[PDB]
């Protein structure tokens, strides 16, 4: 979204740093390497502002990087976004992402 | 391992890229034909090492024991460890037995008779005395002490065998 | 070998496949828990080889020795070498040593005593008499020549232990 | 195993990647550098076995025979297995041996002599009399029997050597 | 402030990461654990703009974030702004902060 | 430039940081040590906007930092971009720049 | 100490840190698993002083005691406190006590043996008459003054033995 | 440790915590009731090592020494250290002393005195004579050598005490 | 223990006052500077105990040994634990040792030395005889017995030493 | 030293100057690769002084020793030190060693054997008799004295080696 | 080399870098802490060459000399350079010197003194006379030629010391 | 090493700082006056070791060596190695040798002779006949055996030498 919410295990802020692609491994139209280019293409860093709480980060991306698709919690500290061949990606720093969510005020 | 084809255009492709790197992994650490720095495993085939081998545990060969009496009371027992024959001279002398005489109660087997004859050199209990058995390729053991009637035969050593 | 994960929607999952498919590969050359055909390796667990093996360099044992005079002047050097004892009758007789008599000055410790009693084969040098020294499971060692108070005890061989 | 590099932008990338992990999967059953639980196998380096190893089959060392009239007509035949040397006192006594003296007609070859004297113990055919030949680190044997001018010496056993 | 300056001991420029915080320990108003969340509220990440001199560090961030209170200098490379309740937090990397103050032009 | 190429040896997306000088050791108008400042003036950190291709690294950065001069490229992980007194300095960790040039649509 | 965790937008903070501040604050004048300057306590592990200590009180080791009668009516008490025996030679020579000669009553328990042959030396009652026991590590005790039918033997001293 | 009360609504709150954590900290280091792995500490109670435990530097114990002539001129030094009594048998005979007399000029204290009679061995400078000298649990000395009225008499050894 | 300072204004308050309780915690257990009743330690400083210490394992003290010949045959070898040396006197008179004669082959080395002139008490082989070696500060050992030509000096005991 | 380089527009030019500066100025007191007029270092490859070169300190060279009866009961203890051998001849004749016959229990090995044939010069406590014993390249010594069955050969000494 | 700082906004900036670059050049010609290849120089510490080392010149090391009348008018000089001592027997045998006995008039100072008992051989002036010195570890030399009262007694060689 | 000044107001100050850096840096590896802990270098002047040297190769010194016959059929081989001369007594008495007098057929020469008369014993082979060749500092070697004219003189020692 433009505000995302990571649930994490640490007791103190982990760095958050966020990416946008497209055509990643598994994310291609027309199934594994089908797409222009192999193992995706261009990668942007998404400018993010960052917010605590006790294990929980408030991310906040402009609203062109809004991407609300398949939350996929991967088993070390990262998150993805997906909808189809978009990527949103979120790495966490000496920590763990629990849950991820759209920020619901 | 057992893996899946990968190729273009496929379904699930990260997914089985993934299952076939953890089954080639698995193969590196226990299991499959591979041979470990780990685990009890069973190993097949002549394997020819051109190194030094170093062994800080047990060292485990084909082990087979016979015990028999050869003839006039003297018994030989035996082990075969490989293709070392360990043997001990037990019994009593209980009859007659002639100088340069074979002992014919019982024959070596064929799995602990050697290649060549072996002198199995004894001792009798009490005195200064000295025997020896032979035994030959036919296990048909050779008495080489003197005509003797009497006495307490004993010694322990080894001879070689083959295979 | 340790690999990341390869899944859906990754970045980078062209370099990490490269990476770990580089990390299994590297490991059936040298490193991990794969017993390779170079270098020094150090392997654990029962390894039950169950064809010919073949070793061209040395093969190296757990050895341990020991040294002491049993009594009456005779000393025994022993050297354990896996399941075997080799042995080394030496010394002089110092004192009166009765026949069938027990060597009370020293013990044969634990670790190289044999399952059942072995005869130690001997000679004295200078004629042709013969004696046994009989190793029994309790180490207290046993004189098998007569009453002997001079000489000089000579023999080399070996007897079986177990573990 | 030959792997060719996957990256970011490559063309064939999913036959890359499938013949890499079939590549690395065929060193896991057979060939590389990898030791299998099946075949036959040349294995280089310091093999360091911490646990126990079982052989079933045969186990092949490097061996070294001689044979030789040390003199007085007494033959040693010898047989270098490892760190072990089997003997076996043949021959018949065919001149005056006088009692301690130096057997000089032929010496065992320094890689058949041990650390320190090895104390053969054979027996004469036909009475109750022993003998002993020390094998000294010279290789220049002794007699250790009372003069003897005839006679049928015997004897087999196991010394050990060092390397 | 907008543009504060931060005197250290380094011959480099030493990053530093500025964070924005109420209620943290000993700050709030009816005394030690008074406030409704202990240990302190939401961390704010202070977007900076860095500067650097021989043993100075110009930190200019928004407008909003000016609070000049009492300066205090924590004797690592830590310098806080206290104004009652509300906390602004400089963390320097790899060097000490040796005096702090609001630049003057 | 506001968008330039870094080439990259790296198969992944190296961090590159950018800073801008003046009077840096050799950029003086009359000699080496004929400047105000020795080791040069301050040090100002220019904020970027970084995407990535393989080996490439595409540097924006705001148009005010434009500077089209001598592209030197140094041994390790870094480039400069020099107009007499003045440098726009490119540091990228973990990989060594190959080549630069300013980015053609 | 058992202390409870402390946490941002805690329940009851203040409570918890006073609180686990005062388990621990405890633990430094009794209890847990720290040695004091005060009380008994009892300690586990090899703890190894690097400096000099000094005891004011008792250093209590632990002690076995053995008597028996060696032979002869020669009485051996001993008392081990940890690497040292304690020996006292009581009793009276009641039968002949043959010069260089075994004492076979009672030999000395395997616990109270010496790693090398110790000599005991006593004094008989009445005259400037000496002797000497050996306890040889076999515990077969043996007496080396003359051939003594009678008297008084006497001697207190230690030995050393170890573990 | 002294630390301060932690409550909800306090002031200076940290700055307690702090000086808290402090107090405690440093009791973890040097000085309290805690014994420590380094600095000069005196620890009281009954301290039971359940494990080993290991000097590298002195252990002291407590230490006690008189000298005193028994009678006869025979002088006994010693020293007291924990649980033995280290002697010296010193002087010269000046006197006639009877066989199996008390030696009435001085007593051995208490604290020196033996629970059983203690022979302490001697020998007579010049010769091959021997003594002894029982310390009953009286400490009134008894010579069990003959009648004596000159002569250098030595002994250096150790006698049990207790407490 | 290594803690973070806990001060006003702080960002991470609850966690590092939480950190620096469970840092302090850990040392009521194991590590630091404390002495715990459990594990294995190393300690420093001087301790003094000045209760009653009970040691249920083993107490080691520092260890040194040393063996030579003093002269005319005579061997002593030593063995220094703590402030005693365990004695023991071997070997064969083999030259003329004269009455009150120093041993001039080897003298005994410093830290084996004592404060004050030691008699070691002994005998010989055989027979009633007695005899003693006084070892002086200076090492310069002295025999006390008569001249002597022959003859198996022996003796087991201690003698104090400091430091 | 480890250095970075140094250009024109770099960032931080006068500090890594500075700092590049002080990297190669620490390396001319201590650490790098070169010899300083401090502190243990270690040198490698061929150092020729062509000056006068002084130690006050000790000049320690490779050093290896070997011990052996090389017949007839005669021992020679060497000592190599540089391209010198230090020998000590010990033992006693204990059997007839004939005049200029070679002495076979034991070889002189090769690292201690001379280039050429060494004449090491003894004498024969007790008289005014001397002998000489040849090391020859081979290490088979030989005894140059006349035909001896008795005495005890004495000479300590040096013979030149080479490498 | 003393360098000053080169920093950020610096005065004399080229000066500085020019003045600090020729204070470290000029280290590594003569100078500093820094062992150079022409000058004499001072070199201190543990200084380990594991290559070979050549000197051309002299090769200087600690020596001391000492001289002295053993006794019986035998003379005995020395001087110790390193770890050997180089030897030279004079002087005049003046009285009779006892087979075996020592010589008491000085003995050999103990810097001077060996590990082990070293036999120097000497020769009599004038016809085939050889003797020997022994130097024990003591200093106090024996004479082990036969009971001498006249004659030049010669020798020069040398024997190991060591530190 | 060469460096380029670096002066206010020059161009290219940074690649000149940069290249004067790295001339220097170089000879803190290899090259320069600079002596280094690697590499072969030649190193000149009095180099005084304060402290301990270690060689763990070869320590090469000046040798030169001399042959000759000194007289009467007695040859003496000579090497010098730095200040130690290494001698053999070769050869056979060919001619009449009067008892103390000069071998005129050859003199040592100058740098082979000793500050000090040397004294060098020799055995004559097949006897127990020793005799000393004294080397004066003139090198006219002396005969100091009897009158003699036949045997083989044989010896091998040093004797020192200076500069
Ligand atoms: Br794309
Ligand atoms: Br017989
Ligand atoms: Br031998
Ligand atoms: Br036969
Ligand atoms: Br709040
Ligand atoms: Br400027
Ligand atoms: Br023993
Ligand atoms: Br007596
Ligand atoms: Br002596
Ligand atoms: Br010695």
């Amino acid at each position: 979204g433009f505000k995302f919410v990571l649930e994490h295990d640490s007791e103190y802020q982990p760095e958050v740093k966020v990416t946008s692609y497209k055509n990643a491994i598994g994310t291609e139209t027309d199934g594994f390497d089908s797409g222009p280019v192999f193992g995706g293409g261009t990668i942007y860093n998404v400018p993010v502002s960052l917010s605590y709480d006790r294990q929980k980060v408030y991310v906040e991306m402009p609203k062109s990087y809004t991407l609300a698709g398949d939350i996929i919690l991967i088993d070390d500290g990262t998150l993805l976004v997906i909808k189809e061949t978009q990527v949103l990606c979120f790495k966490m720093s000496d920590a763990k992402i629990t849950k991820g969510y759209v920020f619901v005020a | 391992a057992s893996i899946k084809k990968v190729y273009r255009g496929m379904k699930n492709g990260a997914e089985t890229i993934n299952d076939d790197l953890e089954a080639i992994n698995s193969e590196l650490t226990s299991g499959g034909n591979v041979v470990h720095k780990t685990g009890d495993e069973t190993i097949a085939g002549k394997k020819t090492f051109t190194g030094n081998v170093e062994v800080n545990g047990s060292l485990t060969l084909p082990t087979k024991s016979w015990s028999g009496e050869l003839g006039g009371g003297i018994i030989l027992s035996l082990r075969k460890k490989g293709t070392t024959v360990e043997y001990s001279i037990g019994g009593e002398i209980s009859s007659s037995i002639l100088a340069n005489s074979n002992l014919v109660n019982r024959s070596v087997p064929n799995e602990f008779c050697p290649r060549n004859r072996c002198s199995l050199v004894g001792h009798m209990v009490g005195g200064w005395n000295a025997f020896h058995i032979d035994i030959p390729s036919s296990g048909v053991c050779q008495w080489f002490g003197p005509t003797a009637s009497s006495g307490t035969p004993r010694g322990t050593g080894t001879y070689p065998i083959d295979h």
